[PDB]
């Protein structure tokens, strides 16, 4: 669609006023680029909290997965967007969502050492014993990275 | 000196002949090019990393070279960009007047020492250091019409056969192949490699062993066993020469004894070094040669010689191969020279008619006919002596000089003819007196005109180089005209003219000339009566002058400004930008529509369309492309409807309908070398290691704030590309070491297959060419294909890539910019309608100061030039204005009288601005030089009136008004004769619709309109100025 | 004038079958008949 | 041009003697220069 491509650009750039106008005209919130990223994927990636809430109000798929199985929660958790992670989880984001690699939001959060987000994910029932394709847990990542603070949280 | 040559006419002829031979000689040896060196010296370092992303290229090549670019003299700034095609280009721009050879060798030398710091793959490919500031003479296109050859097949032929021959051609200074010669392409198959337990590592290792030059030695070499009779060189293994030999390359021998060859696990063919660019000429496969003119070479002789060489190659071309000329700059140079000769021929013809209309004797009409060509040839000699060339700017400089060269010829002859008609002296005695009245004034005029134009040449940068072409040409032409006026024309006048009886004004004749002489004598009495009445009431005319001065200032401010006028060049471009991640095939479909439009709807305008898929000026990639539209001759495109600007608008509006593509046409700049030169060039710098993502957010902020000021700033966009989705693959080190797979074999198998790998060289028909190994298209397209690639472990087991790897999507830069070593982002923009570029920069600086901490800025290119040029202008105007006064002050022997002359400046400027504003032109160089020349002759007219008026008061003791009325009477005829001839002389330039009309229009309009007012006003205002000034001061 | 040249072809398939590396063949042939510059040494306080 | 009434001297090894022999030759010259305070002043090596 026309507005679908404009919303993808708007959501990424973080133009809240343009997104508002697009939601009124009826821009496709389930619009996806070649890699399978929705406006919510982009908003979550670039850390645009206001647009994440606006998109979710307009029936945006919270558990949308790209062509490699990654969801908006994976991106929000990986790039340390605490506010967006909470909003996504409140609106029913799969906390134990596995990509094609078997990586979870907890794995990604633990890898970059986002202590706040890790505790938010565990609060909403993140599987701490969840293993990726190599059999690595969020704890196995913490001890390898040498994050003593993160290591204590996962016990 | 005039007296010296009046008595020695043969001496005067000798000097005139010496000048002619010097000029004739200069014309033969003089270089000939469209434009001279305008842009400051620029050296571009180009490197290539096959299969590398923008960040890999930046962090291993660009940064390493940038840090080593020290100890280099006269560097202004350094700029670079690293893109996802595996390319980096570092441009080092130098101070104007810097030796480009010394600049390049100093840059080259620092690169050489930095080569051991670069990756092995980059050292293999090598790093080119070229003078990029130079421009193309023409672009020779090579196509195949019978579809027997691909662009790779055509490219190889041009390289192997044509390139060196054209490079050797007389006057050729550089030849760039638009494509690459053949390369031995090994298209690997992962299914077959895995079947025989082999990898790209084995394929590369085997090629390096079985395609190599091996050193052996000699039979009976020194030191020998005495008694040895024969000494022969030993030839061992040499390079492979054919696809067949590469096919027979052994990889493995099985248990049963069967042999695994390279042709079993790969497709082997001759192809291009890269497949990024697809070149089409009217839909047919195309290559070409970008030919640059050598230093001091003749453009017209060079192009003729290039066509001559290609004509001799024609009988040896394969069937279907054809030569085409989509870009050629020689038609401009040939027309620029032709229209100069035409103008100066018509100028001499026009003088003859006006000279005979007033003087009515052929003996007087031949003095300007001799004097004008002598001074013109003289200019060519001075032009050559100062190292200048015959170019558009120097050629239009001589067209703008004719008005001042013609004036000197008329003023001298007319004054002699008047003195004879009034006093009744013989030609010899008449000339002695006639020259005595003007000899001191002409020397004074010469010094004043010098003070107007000479300072204009002392501008710095690009604008100073352009002005210097006009300045030196006009000052040279002006200077020689005065020497010829004080040597030749006095001698000619004294010998060639016929005596006139005292009080013989030709009123005693019959027919037309008898009637004309009566009319003009009656009109002179009418004019002198008008001045008499004007001088009774000077008060109201001083008020009328201030209205002209205020009216002048008003128009000068409101007249839109632009360095050079947009010309119909017979060529323009159509940019094609597709969305992020768009493929080569998708971009081709859009280019085919662009090509289809131009050959359908513009069949009567467009000659050919050169469709280049993969290349853009603002960045490269599969999602970009440009179509170079080549038009028919200007004589086969009548009216404004069939011009570049009209077609540009039609094309832009037509391609607006196209979806998922930003497609629009636009004309080339007047000078391709210089660039856009309309707006500003802003650099946004990371001064505190903020990083790419943070510099993007600061850029978006500056752009957002620029959008909130449409009244000041317009079209403020980034020059570079935006971030795109990129396939991040994480190799698990633990899993690799566990299965016994080395990281080298993993990173080689990935890099070689998906990216390509330059292994070594082979010799194809006595020509050394590259050998590339790479995956066959269908096995390196999608992320599912990653798992089809296997790497052998230490235990000999074949492990798939999926076993020890994990992938995700992230965003990254496909083109990373750096300015002066630091990370940057180039931002373009221009001042809003009515607003100046200087004001727009002031706001951009203010907006930039409110950006986050560690985010800096700088002005580059045209912006850097404008600011340092704007600082010089005030000081140069001041110097120019002070010397004009000092010269006139010495001439008249008065601090006050000079003002009477300097007050005529606005009389010529108002007419030029009225003409330009009416016709809808801009305040350009050609116009600005047109004003300086208009001011020159308007001042010259006034200088003689004031001198004559003053001399009558000093010598003959006449009154202020008596002398002024007597002066304007004597000055009326020669002023009208000069103006009539010169206005008719620049008539063709104004009405010109065809080739190089944008230049001729800017030249003609400002001059003609200015001359009309400078003529009509001055004859009534000069007498007022002198009288009002004389009354005030003593 | 044109000189007679002694062309010697190393059968790399036979070399592999006998268990001989081509690098050792090229070096032996190269070093023996042509010579080979290995490294520098100091002769009375001068590099040679 | 350096100091007013001072000299910059260079002792060269012409025969390839060695550093040890050159240091001894330098010491012999330094010691013989010490016997002439009337002409030569502050004669010392610039090296280590
Ligand atoms: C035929 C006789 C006429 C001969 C004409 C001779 C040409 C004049 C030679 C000088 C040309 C260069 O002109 C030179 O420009 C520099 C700037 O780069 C000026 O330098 C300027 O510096 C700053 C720049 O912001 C100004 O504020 C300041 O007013 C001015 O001095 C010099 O004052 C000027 O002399
Ligand atoms: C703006 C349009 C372009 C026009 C440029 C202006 C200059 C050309 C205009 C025509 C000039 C001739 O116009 C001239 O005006 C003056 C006005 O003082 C007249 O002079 C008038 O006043 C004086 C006294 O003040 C009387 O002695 C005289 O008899 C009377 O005619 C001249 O007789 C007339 O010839």
């Amino acid at each position: 669609s026309d507005l679908g491509k404009k919303l993808l650009e708007a959501a990424r750039a973080g133009r809240d006023d343009e997104v508002r106008i697009l939601m009124a005209n009826g821009a496709d919130v389930n619009a996806a680029d070649v890699v399978g990223w929705t406006p919510l994927h982009l908003a979550a990636y670039w850390g645009h909290l206001e647009i994440v809430e606006v998109l979710l109000k307009n029936g945006a798929d919270v558990n949308a997965y790209d062509t490699l199985g990654s969801t908006p929660l994976h991106l929000a958790a990986h790039f340390g967007h605490l506010e967006i992670v909470e909003v996504l989880l409140k609106n029913g984001a799969d906390v134990n969502a596995k990509d094609d690699n078997g990586i979870t939001p907890l794995h990604l959060a633990a890898n970059r050492g986002h202590l706040e987000i890790v505790e938010v994910l565990l609060k909403y029932g993140a599987d701490v014993n969840a293993q990726d394709k190599f059999g690595k847990t969020a704890f196995d990542i913490s001890i390898n990275n040498g994050n003593e603070d993160l290591a204590e949280i996962l016990q | 000196m005039p007296n010296f040559f009046i008595d020695r006419p043969i001496f005067a002829w000798v000097i005139a002949i010496i000048i002619m031979l010097a000029g004739g000689l200069a014309i033969l040896k003089l270089p000939v090019a469209q434009y001279p060196t305008i842009a400051p010296p620029a050296v571009t370092i180009s490197a290539s990393y096959p299969g590398a992303d923008a960040k890999t290229v930046q962090d291993t090549v660009t940064q390493v070279i940038e840090q080593n670019m020290n100890g280099i003299d006269n560097l202004m700034y350094m700029s670079s960009n690293s893109d996802s095609t595996g390319t980096v280009q570092i441009t080092l721009t130098f101070e104007s007047g810097t030796d480009a050879d010394i600049a390049q060798v100093q840059v080259q030398n620092k690169l050489q020492l930095a080569m051991p710091l670069l990756p092995q793959e980059v050292q293999q490919q090598g790093v080119s250091v070229e003078k990029s500031s130079s421009s193309f003479l023409m672009v020779v296109g090579v196509i195949n019409t019978d579809g027997t050859m691909t662009q790779e097949d055509i490219s190889d032929y041009v390289a192997a056969n044509m390139k060196d021959a054209i490079s050797r051609t007389s006057g050729v200074g550089d030849v760039q192949l638009f494509g690459s010669q053949y390369a031995m392409r090994i298209w690997m198959n992962p299914n077959e490699l895995n079947k025989f337990q082999l990898t790209p590592v084995d394929v590369i290792t085997a090629i390096k062993a079985q395609n190599a030059q091996v050193a052996a030695g000699q039979l009976g070499g020194t030191p020998p066993v005495k008694g040895q009779q024969l000494n022969a060189s030993i030839i061992a293994q040499t390079r492979l020469t054919s696809t067949e030999e590469f096919g027979k390359i052994l990889l493995k021998v099985n248990q049963d004894g069967s042999r695994v060859l390279l042709r079993d696990v790969a497709k082997i063919e001759l192809g291009g070094e890269n497949y990024d660019i697809i070149a089409e000429f009217n839909g047919q496969p195309a290559s070409g040669l970008g030919i640059k003119l050598a230093t001091g070479a003749n453009a017209l002789d060079t192009a003729a010689a290039i066509r001559a060489e290609l004509a001799k190659m024609e009988p040896f071309f394969p069937s279907g191969l054809k030569i085409v000329y989509p870009y050629d700059t020689t038609p401009f140079v040939k027309i620029s020279i032709h229209e100069v000769v035409k103008t100066l021929v018509e100028a001499i013809i026009l003088v003859f008619l006006v000279m005979y209309l007033f003087l009515q004797n052929f003996r007087a009409t031949l003095i300007p006919t001799i004097a004008v060509p002598v001074v013109l040839l003289g200019t060519f000699a001075v032009l050559a002596a100062f190292g200048f060339s015959i170019n558009t700017l120097t050629m239009f400089g001589m067209v703008l000089a004719i008005g001042l060269l013609v004036d000197d010829a008329i003023v001298v002859v007319e004054n002699v003819e008047r003195v004879m008609a009034e006093e009744g002296l013989p030609p010899k005695e008449a000339t002695r007196k006639s020259m005595g009245q003007i000899q001191g004034a002409l020397v004074g005029i010469a010094m004043v005109l010098s003070a107007v134009f000479v300072p204009m040449a002392f501008f710095g940068g690009s604008t100073g180089a352009i002005y210097r072409q006009f300045s030196i040409t006009i000052v040279s032409a002006m200077a020689l005209s005065v020497l010829v006026a004080l040597i030749l024309t006095p001698a000619l006048c004294a010998t060639m003219l016929k005596p006139i009886a005292k009080g013989d004004h030709g009123e005693g004749k019959k027919g037309f000339f008898g009637w004309f002489n009566r009319m003009f004598e009656k009109s002179t009495h009418h004019y002198t009566d008008s001045v008499g009445g004007i001088l009774r009431s000077t008060g109201r005319y001083l008020v009328l002058y201030l209205i002209i001065v205020v009216g002048m200032a008003y128009l000068f401010v409101r007249l839109p400004s632009s360095f050079l006028p947009d010309e119909d060049q017979g060529v323009f471009m159509t940019m094609v930008q597709l969305p992020a991640g768009a493929t080569q095939e998708r971009t081709q479909k859009v280019l085919n529509e662009v090509t289809h439009y131009y050959l359908t709807k513009e069949k009567n305008n467009v000659e050919s369309v050169f469709a280049v898929n993969g290349f853009g000026f603002a960045g490269r990639g599969q999602n970009t492309g440009i179509a170079f539209v080549s038009l028919k001759d200007w004589a086969d495109r009548p009216g404004e409807e069939n011009k570049v600007e009209a077609i540009t608008m039609r094309a832009t509006r037509a391609f607006s309908q196209i979806k998922d593509a930003m497609v629009f046409a636009f004309n080339l700049p007047a000078i391709v070398e210089l660039g856009t030169a309309t707006g500003f060039d802003f650099e946004l710098i990371d001064q505190a290691g903020l990083g790419h993502e943070k510099l993007t957010q600061a850029r978006n902020q500056l752009l957002a704030e620029a959008a909130k000021h449409p009244d000041m700033l317009t079209s403020v966009r980034p020059n570079g590309l935006e971030d795109t989705p990129q396939f991040k693959i994480d190799i698990d080190q633990e899993k690799a070491q566990a299965l016994g797979v080395s990281i080298n074999d993993i990173n080689t198998t990935l890099g070689a297959a998906w990216g390509g790998s330059y292994v070594n060289d082979f010799i194809d028909r006595g020509r050394v060419k590259k050998v590339y190994v790479m995956s066959e298209a269908k096995y390196r397209m999608l992320p599912d294909d990653i798992g089809d690639w296997y790497v052998r472990a230490a235990d000999g087991q074949m492990v798939p890539f999926s076993a020890f790897s994990s992938s995700r999507w992230e965003y990254g830069s496909p083109r990373l910019e750096r300015y002066n070593g630091l990370p940057s982002m180039e931002i373009l923009g221009q001042a809003a309608p009515g607003k100046s570029t200087g004001e727009a920069m002031e706001l951009m600086e203010q907006l930039a100061s409110k950006l986050p901490t560690g985010v800096g800025y700088d002005w580059t290119g045209m912006s850097y030039q404008e600011r340092l040029s704007g600082n010089q202008a005030p000081s140069l105007y001041a110097i120019s204005l002070i010397v004009v006064f000092l010269c006139l002050a010495a001439l008249y022997e008065s601090w006050s009288i000079p003002f009477s002359v300097m007050l005529v400046v606005p009389l010529g400027v108002i007419g030029a601005l009225l003409a330009a504003t009416f016709r809808g032109l801009t305040n350009d160089v050609y116009f600005q030089v047109g004003l300086l020349t208009t001011i020159g002759l308007s001042a010259k007219n006034a200088i003689l009136i004031v001198e004559f008026a003053k001399d009558l008061m000093d010598k003959e003791g006449k009154g202020l008004i008596e002398a002024t009325l007597d002066a304007v009477r004597m000055a009326l005829r020669p002023i009208l004769m000069t103006s009539l001839a010169f206005i008719l002389g620049v008539m063709p330039l104004v009405i010109s619709t065809g080739a190089g009309s944008g230049a001729q229009n800017a030249v003609g309009t400002g001059v003609m309109g200015g001359m009309v007012t400078a003529t009509v006003l001055a004859i009534f205002f000069v007498p007022v100025f002198f009288v009002v000034v004389r009354r005030r001061f003593s």
